Order: C-alpha cells, then structure tokens, then sequence
RNA sequence: GUGGGAGAGGGUGGUGGAAUUCCCGGAGUAGCGGUGAAAUGCGCAGAUACCGGGAGGAACGCCGAUGGCGAAGGCAGCCACCUGGUCCACCCGUGACGCUGAGGCGCGAAAGCGUGGGGAGCAAACCGGAUUAGAUACCCGGGUAGUCCACGCCCUAAACGAUGCGCGCUAGGUCUCUGGGUCUCCUGGGGGCCGAAGCUAACGCGUUAAGCGCGCCGCCUGGGGAGUACGGCCGCAAGGCUGAAACUCAAAGGAAUUGACGGGGGCCCGCACAAGCGGUGGAGCAUGUGGUUUAAUUCGAAGCAACGCGAAGAACCUUACCAGGCCUUGACAUGCUAGGGAACCCGGGUGAAAGCCUGGGGUGCCCCGCGAGGGGAGCCCUAGCACAGGUGCUGCAUGGCCGUCGUCAGCUCGUGCCGUGAGGUGUUGGGUUAAGUCCCGCAACGAGCGCAACCCCCGCCGUUAGUUGCCAGCGGUUCGGCCGGGCACUCUAACGGGACUGCCCGCGAAAGCGGGAGGAAGGAGGGGACGACGUCUGGUCAGCAUGGCCCUUACGGCCUGGGCGACACACGUGCUACAAUGCCCACUACAAAGCGAUGCCACCCGGCAACGGGGAGCUAAUCGCAAAAAGGUGGGCCCAGUUCGGAUUGGGGUCUGCAACCCGACCCCAUGAAGCCGGAAUCGCUAGUAAUCGCGGAUCAGCCAUGCCGCGGUGAAUACG
RNA sequence: UAGCGCCGGCCAACUCCGUGCCAGCAGCCGCGGUAAUACGGAGGGCGCGAGCGUUACCCGGAUUCACUGGGCGUAAAGGG
C-alpha cells in the first residue's frame, strides 16, 4: 500500500446479540464464506456460554475482547546485520483485531472434537481465566516492557 | 549437481559435454550456493551461441554468450555468469 | 506487432459486414464457403479493375453479390460483354439466384485498399518505397483525406536483413472509436521475396 | 629619505597547559578492549573504570575564518633576541640607474640516506585475529625502521592556479583582509564570488585574463616503446639530471551530446515488500516437460515472456515417427503430343489392408444424317511430357499473426528560440490526478501517435411491449397458474433518461484535494474490449502465407503392425485428500447461462447399475439434457490409516467403435495402496476478492479433461507504511 | 600496329556469374562468414594512348618546424 491511508471496511451488526463487532468474529472462525456453518460451533457456543457460567453471553464477549487485547507489542527491523522485534502501540484498528483471530486458533489446537464446546471454554479463558489464549499476548507483551530496549526505534 | 543440457539445434555430442561439464564444474570451485543449471547451446550462421539459467541458493542468474566457435560461447558464458555470481556473493554479504 | 486490425475493431460499430445474410446451424459453413469461393474467383479474375470491397446479400435461393469499383469499364465490358462473362460460372458456381452488380468509387484514393495495390503494385515494380509511401499519403491528403498512413515490411532494398517503413499525415486515431477509418491490405512479391502493404485512410469522425 | 601598519615569513634560545603511554602508592572487583558481528589480545599473578604522585616524547585545542604571511616548497601554544620580504602616507633626494634571463648559484613537502641523540603516540616491514575459494589486502590485537633534534647528504611530486616574469590598455556588482582620508563615501595593496566587452573546440576566462598589445626566457610537434637504453654529469646508496632508436600502432587524445548503467542521489506507481486467507514443494493419480529405454518412443516452445503451451479430443483415424506391404503422370494442379476408351453398374484373382490378377451389361452427343458411319463436347483409361507433390532445409532471408516490457506514461513533430555542432527547448520546474490528467509557472506556441473520452457486459427507473410473468385480481381449480381470466409485477430485449465534484462546508491561485447533502450509483460507479513510437535479431517455414535451399517411383502418396501411454530417475501446472467446520445415508431446497436430428431423448418396463428396448415433444422463452450442489430436515460415525483413503490389483459386465492387447471411459463386485496437512523455500489474491460447491460450452464415434472458456450460489482474512 | 590502367569511398566508370573470413584485395577507412558494385572471370563503363602501370627517391598537399604562417588551464607543451 504505497498511496493512501489505506481504509478498512465497518462490519455487519449481531442481529443475535446487537453489535457490530461480533458480526465481525463470525467470518474468521469461517471458510469459504459460511455464516450458517462456522456460525452453529460459535451459535451452539452461544448455547455453551449460557450452559456453563450462564448469566448471559451478552458481556462475556464485551470482557473477552479487552481481556486478551494488547496495547503493547511486537513489529520488528534490522540494523545494518542485527534484528530487533520493537515493542509498539497497536491502534483501534490493530486493538480490534489481534483478538477475533488466536480466537478459533489456539482453540482448535485443541483435542474436544466439536468446538461449539472447545471455543467455548475459550470465552471463559479471556474475560477470566488461563490457557492458550492468554499465551501469546503475554509474549505480545513482554517483548514489550523487558526487550522495550529496542524502543528506541519508533515511528 | 545437475548440469542439464539442452541441444537444440545443436548436436549435444557426449565429447562436447565433457568440454562444457568441465568449465561449470571450475565455477562450482568458486560458488557453494549452487543448487543446479540448465543450459541451451544452439548454432545459427556464424554466430553459434549459448544460454543458461543458473541457479544460486533458490536461484536464479542467468546469462548468454555469442561466438564463431560454438567453443567460444562456452567461454563467453561462463564469464559472464561469473560476474553476476560475484555480485550475487558481495552485495549479500554486504547485507 | 501489439494492435489490432481497426476493421473487425469497428463491425457493427462504425462500419458493417461484406457479406451480411443468415443461416441456420449446418446452413452456414456452406453459405459462407460459397462466398469465399465468390472472391476465390472474384479475386484471380476481378483484378485489373481495382477490386475494392465486395458487399455480398442472400435470401434463401437468391443471392445478390455487389461489386465496389474503380474502373467500371474493366468491369462491365463491351455494351453487356464482361459483367454476363463472369455470370456464367458465377451462378454455376452458386447453383442458386445470383446478381452481379456496380458501384464506382468517389476518389478511388479514399479507399485503403484500392490505394494501397498501387504501392504493393510500385513495390514488386522494383521501384522507390521510401518515395512510394511518402508519395500515397501525400496524394491521399489533399485528395480530402484528414488524415493518413502507410506501413510496408520485408526487405525494402531486398537486402537480407528486412525493416519496417512508416510514413502518415493527418489525424489518425486508432484507439478511437467515432472514427470511420479505411483499412485495406496489399500483399506484393518480387524475387527477393513478399513484402507486406498497411495502409490507413481516415475518411472523418461520426 | 621621513613617518607609520598588518602578518602561522625565517633563524636561535627559553618556557605553558590539556591529552596519550609507562612506573610507584591508594582504593576497588569480574571483566575489559575491540567489531558489522566476532576472535586474537589484556585480566583474580587483581586488569578495565576512579584518586594522588612521578617520568618522557610528540603535537599545539578554543581564537581559527572562503583569514594572514612567503618567490616556491611551505609557515600556527606563549616569550625574548636576531632577521627578510611587503603595503601606506608625505612628494623630500637620485635622475632611465629599467625588464627579462641561456649557463651559474641558492632554496627546495614527504619519503630515503650518513654519524650521534631521542623515542610517548602513531606506524611501512613483520606476527597474530577474522573475512575469503585463496586474502601475501581491506576491518581487529600487537609491532620495527621511520616519525622528533643536531650536523651532512638526497633534489623528487597532482613541487597545480595542471596558467613563466614585467609593463600599458579594456563595464561594473558584491565581501573580505589591510593601510589612508575632509568617513553611507572615496583612494592604495591583497584575498574571493558573479559577471561588460573580448577570448574559447567546449568546459570555461574575464582589471588576480585564458581580453587586447610589447619585451624576454622556458617548453610542445601522433600513441606505445620510454623518462627506457647508451654516453656523460651528480649521488654513500636509493636514484637524480640530460635523453635516443629499432620495432609496432590508426589511432592516442581534449570538451561536450544522447542514452545505458552505478554495490550514485532524490520524488513516485504496481498485491512490488510488509502484513494477511490460501497453495506448490513432502501423498497418490492426471497432464506437460527433462533423462534413459525404443526399431518410432514424431516436430515446435525454454528464465521473466516454455513445462493442463501448440493440441477446443492420438484406440488404427489423427500423424509430420518407425517395420513390413504397396502406388505411381501420379492421391491432387493446369497443360498439351499420340491412341484406345467414349461415360458407367456388378463382379470377381491373390490379399493384413492396400495393392496388383482379370469377366462382363454399357452413352443420351452438337451434325453428314434412312443409313454404312462420321469431327466428336463428354468422360474414361494408356504412353509421353511440362512437372506435381515434399509437415525435407533456412523464424538471423521474410508476410501475416502473436508473446513481451505493459494499460506502463510515454514517443514525437511543426514553427519559433538556444547551441559552431551533436543537440537542447517544448516534454523542465511547482501543485493534482489512475495518466504528458489538468492547473500555475516559464522562450515558447501549437499540433500528431498515446491517455481519456466515443463501444459492449453489469447494476436506478422510465420507452415500446407481450403465446415467458401474475389470487397482483375475482372466481372455480381436474386444486400443476388449470382455465375463464390478467399485461400490472418478475422475466425478457430492443430504445431510453442520467451523474458533472452540478450542489453546501474546509483549503486553494488555478486545476484540484480535504468535507458533506442527496442518490440504487457517485469523484472514471465496478468489469471487458482497446494497447503508443519502439524493445527483445522473442515466437511461428508445423495454420496459412512467401525469397531462396535441397529431395523428383522418393526426403513424394496409400495401407497394414506398431509408436508418441516405453520407465533407472527429476521438475512444471494440477484434482481428490490426509477428518469432527469434518465420513456416509435417506429428507429436501436455490442460479444463471447455455447446448440440442441417424441430436436433446420426457416417461415407463428389465437390470444392481452401466444401460437396454420401447415412448412423446422439439427447427426449440411455450419439448429434452435438467438433477444445481454446497447448504438445510437429523440420523448413523465417536479419534480409529479407520464408516478418513478412493488408489494399485480381482472378477463379471456396459457403451461407441469394423475394431478397445498394447491404448476407451462409465457399471456391479472383490483389493480398500499411500497420504496424520508437509520441510527449506516458494505462488496468487484488495469485492461480491480469495476460498468452497455446482451447472453449461467448445472440441468430439467415444473419451483417457482433474485441463481450456464461461455461468451462478454464500462470503471473508490482511494494507500505516 | 593497340595497348595499359582502373570502375566501394577519396575518385570518372555497374551489372551478371564463381567463390563463401577460403581463395584473394589493400595507399588509407577496410572487403570476403552464400544474392560481394571492394576477391576472380565475364559483359559493359570510365581514363590515357605507343604507351600505360608499379616501385624508389625529391617538393607539394604538411598551415605537420608555422619569417610569410602554429601553439603550451583540461588536447603534446610554463622551467618546483
Ligand atoms: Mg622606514
Ligand atoms: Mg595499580
Ligand atoms: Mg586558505
Ligand atoms: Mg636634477
Ligand atoms: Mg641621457
Ligand atoms: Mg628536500
Ligand atoms: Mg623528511
Ligand atoms: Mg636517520
Ligand atoms: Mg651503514
Ligand atoms: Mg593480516
Ligand atoms: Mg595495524
Ligand atoms: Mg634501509
Ligand atoms: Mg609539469
Ligand atoms: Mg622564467
Ligand atoms: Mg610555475
Ligand atoms: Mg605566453
Ligand atoms: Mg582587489
Ligand atoms: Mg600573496
Ligand atoms: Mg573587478
Ligand atoms: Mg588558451
Ligand atoms: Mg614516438
Ligand atoms: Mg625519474
Ligand atoms: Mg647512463
Ligand atoms: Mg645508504
Ligand atoms: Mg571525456
Ligand atoms: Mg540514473
Ligand atoms: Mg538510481
Ligand atoms: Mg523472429
Ligand atoms: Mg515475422
Ligand atoms: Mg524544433
Ligand atoms: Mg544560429
Ligand atoms: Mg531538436
Ligand atoms: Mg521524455
Ligand atoms: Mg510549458
Ligand atoms: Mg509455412
Ligand atoms: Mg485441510
Ligand atoms: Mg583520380
Ligand atoms: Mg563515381
Ligand atoms: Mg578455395
Ligand atoms: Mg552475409
Ligand atoms: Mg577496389
Ligand atoms: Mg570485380
Ligand atoms: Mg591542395
Ligand atoms: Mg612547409
Ligand atoms: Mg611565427
Ligand atoms: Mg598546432
Ligand atoms: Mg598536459
Ligand atoms: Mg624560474
Ligand atoms: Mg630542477
């Protein structure tokens, strides 16, 4: 993207629970555009987040976004023979993102065959709790702060 | 490792592929990324040419060489594919 | 060599079809073979006229295959001689209702075609190309043109190594397409080999 | 002469401080140093970093500068002494005492040399360390002459302003050092910059000439050989000065121009990198391709721009390959000489087919014409010939066509203007834009081929409509839109209308950008088609075309048998995967766009199916392929080489074909082989995109079709930079 | 009696065959790698004529030793 700024799209509502972001989970869960599909093992992971720790799904997902989200991290360089992974201020854009994606990934490493159950247990592993969900945005953030050495390239 | 051969227009005679092998095989003295080449000798009038393409670490230089030998592109190739296999080395390790 | 040839750019845009009729499914090639066995014969035996577009309508059983010419005369011939010459084997090659028929050109130079085998004609001549091409166009031009241009390839003084030479006046937009542009082709050969004619008249917008 | 000025000018003698190294003391602990990163090296035998003390050598920070001084080399802490050149004022004295200068003589960076000192830092040589194919180098740790002083030699240089000295003459602007004046100003000397005139091959020079003139000295006369040889002179040496030829070359050169290129620099575009969804590579098969096999495993293509390309259909057809078998005025082209025969239908001989061996029915014809018959226009065969025929050569002999950089923003011309000229200018600059798009500048002003725009697809609604549409509408309904009924909806397909930053906000000088109103749609609305002069001696002689080149019962035609599917190995592009978003079954929905006669074949019946036999309707908005699938009803699998795998082999079929061993695809039944998502690398993709599924088409007996070209379903992941 | 030279450019006089970086031309730049006006023959053409060409040497073109009449910042050339 040598030109312009570069804009991203603003993503469809949840007509199931009313926002616009979670409509936007929906399609990287997915394959070859299935918003019935990869929708039942996140819409039988609605039914799953009611099931165990029930309350409502509604702020289970406003606390599993922030809970993993990062602030801090990670985009690399080389000095002339030697590289540096920079510790960096990720934006709204980058902010809403990081999180949708290990979302289905690190969950899917997973052995419980269905994951309208195996994700599920995932939602719980943000707003709350340990995992592999919560692996990486450690690393995220802790090649910031302690190799925030390299700080001293910022753009 | 492989030298591929390409006769087209040409003989190919196994004689000759002796001269050619042995001339890469020197280069290969000088350069350890090489993976393999193919090359293409054909005659045409007077000038009889060659051609190859030369693989480094994933490839690829390439390069061609004119003469009234047949002989001669063969010596005219190699120093061309020379030089652009020295830039090759350089400039990386000046990265 | 990347273009296209203007006319089959411009059918059913700035210009229309020479032989234009219609057939069924295993009705074509047959039509469609018999016209090309029209100029197959109207090509060897039309020549010396200037033999310029040959605009050929059908119905079933009759066919009426126009003529656009030059020179009328080396076209109709002595009082009904010539135009009923060629209408023996013409319909017997048809088998069907033909029409032989004419039309003269209005400056013959405003033809591409026709223009152009007068520099394939001075060309095998063994004559000036580089003149040849200059001196077309140039005629073209005041001769009510607005604009014009000549290619011819091969080898130019018949030496081995061939060229390609150019020469054009006037407005000539090929990428246009309000443009109405003549193209006609010249294929001529001498003993050191065939050349090529390509020849552009712009007869004006739309 | 008087009087004054500035200055790193020179020589001698002294003396000041910072910093470096070394040594002694103190203090203190595990590393320092060094590089791109390392290593050598130093360091618990106490380093580095810090404090104090001491020794010694070299250079002279700030001032300091485009500055000053000297004839040049060259000269920089400060002080004194000795000393040179120089400028100014005054207008005092001398009275042409001037300028130059072959030899001569003196001076002469650095390095080098001799004797003696000195020797901190640095550093040729030299030793290590790394790099590297090597590294007798570059970078790193050491390190000797030397660098420093005295005296004596050496005498070279890009010893350069690559410009000899003196004098006179020919605009100025500017700043600077330094004298003088009645002081923004002027006048004398010096150092720079731009430039009048003039000079110049050009670059450039220009009161500090490379201008105009005069004097005198030095030097040049093609490049290499060669500053070599010889002789001479000088030197301790190293070597210096003077300085040839033979031979060889058709050039060597200076400045400038247009490009190309740079491990030159700037500003900018592309799914170019980044960043993402996915793939190849690693599995088995398809197809292609490399190698080898073969008697043929037929040619082309080859980085980007060849490898599901030519090939949109190889069982023998095809088919340019090969064996055996044939055939020749030829399979075909005109042409004519000499005859038959006048055409023809059917046999039949040996045949693998060809091919060759041979019986017989048999002419309508324009005319002499009852006629005996006749040229015969046929056409047929035999002999002839000219020749045909050649996918045998030459894509560096070519046309046409095409790939290519690239849908990239460019390539140019007229006329003017600049230059002796090549050439420039325009077309550069600045601002925008997808763009040489436009705008503002501007010695240019226009114009051409490009771009855009004009042409189709798609998406708003209108126009003209309806044997396709419609309880929209009322009604029956055989309850299927069936009909009475209905042209409004959807469809359909010809015209249309339109949207331009037009409008308001913010910027602005314009173009335009930034911003919004509305609009189904906006800043070209999204896709095709279109591709500049030219480039690659790109591709094609095998589509066709064409100059020549050579074969002329063969390198020509046909047939039969085989081959292009051999198989030790590699690669290219690909389909199905290697599982739970998943592996089956039954239940059941939704698209267009196409294609249809010894075709689409509705429907029955046999069969397991392949399919077979029957059967209608169709030249086809009204008949057939037709069933769209994924999805979704919800049911069986329960991490299982498996109910994942659909593959090698087994059986018996089916179809078309004269024919399926080589070499056809579909069927039912048996093998149910890899393959656990894959290294290192590497190939695409910015919307209805990837990705998943499905349908149609070419071509074609049939398909070795997963490929080629299209149609339609749901629907993203990642872009600041 | 008629001959000699040449016919790529300088430099006046062009086509065909043979040859195919071979044979050969050549005073200079150069020509010959298969259609060569440059080789070798032929036809023709130009030039001169009892000669025509070659070689050697002299002056010229050499304004290239520059008195007439050259130069030296970067072309050869200002002496350290
Ligand atoms: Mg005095
Ligand atoms: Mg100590
Ligand atoms: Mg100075
Ligand atoms: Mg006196
Ligand atoms: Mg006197
Ligand atoms: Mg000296
Ligand atoms: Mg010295
Ligand atoms: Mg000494
Ligand atoms: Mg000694
Ligand atoms: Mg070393
Ligand atoms: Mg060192
Ligand atoms: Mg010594
Ligand atoms: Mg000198
Ligand atoms: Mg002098
Ligand atoms: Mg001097
Ligand atoms: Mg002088
Ligand atoms: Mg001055
Ligand atoms: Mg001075
Ligand atoms: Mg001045
Ligand atoms: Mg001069
Ligand atoms: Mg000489
Ligand atoms: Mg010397
Ligand atoms: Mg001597
Ligand atoms: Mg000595
Ligand atoms: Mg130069
Ligand atoms: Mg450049
Ligand atoms: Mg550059
Ligand atoms: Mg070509
Ligand atoms: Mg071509
Ligand atoms: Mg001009
Ligand atoms: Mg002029
Ligand atoms: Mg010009
Ligand atoms: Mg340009
Ligand atoms: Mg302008
Ligand atoms: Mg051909
Ligand atoms: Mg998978
Ligand atoms: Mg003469
Ligand atoms: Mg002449
Ligand atoms: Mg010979
Ligand atoms: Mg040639
Ligand atoms: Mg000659
Ligand atoms: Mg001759
Ligand atoms: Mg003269
Ligand atoms: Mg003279
Ligand atoms: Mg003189
Ligand atoms: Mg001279
Ligand atoms: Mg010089
Ligand atoms: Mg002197
Ligand atoms: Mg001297």
């Amino acid at each position: 993207a040598r030109r312009r700024r570069a804009e991203v799209r603003q993503l469809q509502p949840d007509l199931v629970y009313g926002d616009v972001l979670v409509t936007a989970f929906i399609n990287k869960i997915m394959r070859d555009g299935k918003k019935n599909l990869a929708a039942r093992i996140f819409y039988d992971a609605c039914k799953i987040i009611q099931e165990k720790t029930g309350q409502e799904p509604l702020k289970v997902f406003k606390q599993a976004v922030e809970n993993v989200k990062p602030r801090m991290e990670v985009r690399s360089r080389r000095v002339g023979g030697a590289n540096y992974q920079v510790p960096m201020e990720v934006s709204p854009r980058r902010q809403q993102s990081l999180a949708l994606r290990w979302l289905v990934q690190a969950a899917n490493q997973r052995p419980e065959r269905r994951a309208a159950v195996r994700i599920a247990h995932e939602l719980m592993d943000a707003a709350e709790g340990k995992g592999g969900a919560v692996k990486k945005k450690e690393d995220v953030e802790r090649m910031a702060e302690a190799n925030r050495a390299y700080a001293h390239y910022r753009w | 490792m492989q030298l591929n051969i390409t006769g087209n227009n040409v003989e190919i005679t196994e004689a000759l592929r002796e001269f050619v092998t042995a001339k890469f095989a020197k280069l290969e003295q000088y350069f350890d990324r090489i993976n393999q080449v193919y090359v293409v000798l054909k005659v045409e009038k007077v000038t009889h040419t060659s051609d190859a393409t030369l693989h480094v670490n994933g490839g690829e230089i390439h390069a061609s060489a004119e003469g009234q030998d047949m002989y001669a592109a063969i010596d005219g190739l190699i120093d061309k594919l020379a030089r652009q296999l020295t830039k090759h080395k350089d400039k990386l390790k000046q990265h | 060599g990347n273009k296209i040839h203007p006319i089959g750019f411009r059918l059913g845009i700035t210009r229309d079809w020479e032989s234009r009729w219609y057939a069924g499914k295993k009705q074509y090639r047959h039509l469609l073979l018999e016209d090309q066995r029209i100029r197959g014969l109207l090509e060897k035996e039309l020549y010396s006229a200037g033999l310029a577009r040959v605009d050929i309508e059908r119905a079933a059983d009759n066919v009426a295959v126009t003529v656009h010419v030059a020179k009328p005369g080396v076209v109709i011939g002595r009082g009904g001689e010539r135009i009923r010459v060629l209408r023996e084997e013409l319909a017997k090659l048809t088998g069907k209702n033909v029409a032989l028929n004419v039309q003269e050109v209005q400056n013959p130079n405003l033809s591409a075609p026709l223009v152009a085998q007068r520099v394939a004609e001075q060309i095998e001549r063994r004559f000036a190309v580089r003149r040849a091409i200059k001196q077309a166009v140039q005629r073209v031009m005041e001769s009510g043109a607005k604009g014009a241009k000549v290619i011819v390839s091969g080898r130019i003084g018949g030496a081995e190594q061939a060229r390609t030479e150019w020469a054009a006046q006037g407005r000539v937009p090929l990428h246009t397409l309000r443009a109405n542009i003549d193209y006609g082709f010249a294929l001529a050969r001498t003993t050191y080999g065939v050349l090529g004619v390509k020849a552009y008249i712009f007869l004006g917008e739309v």
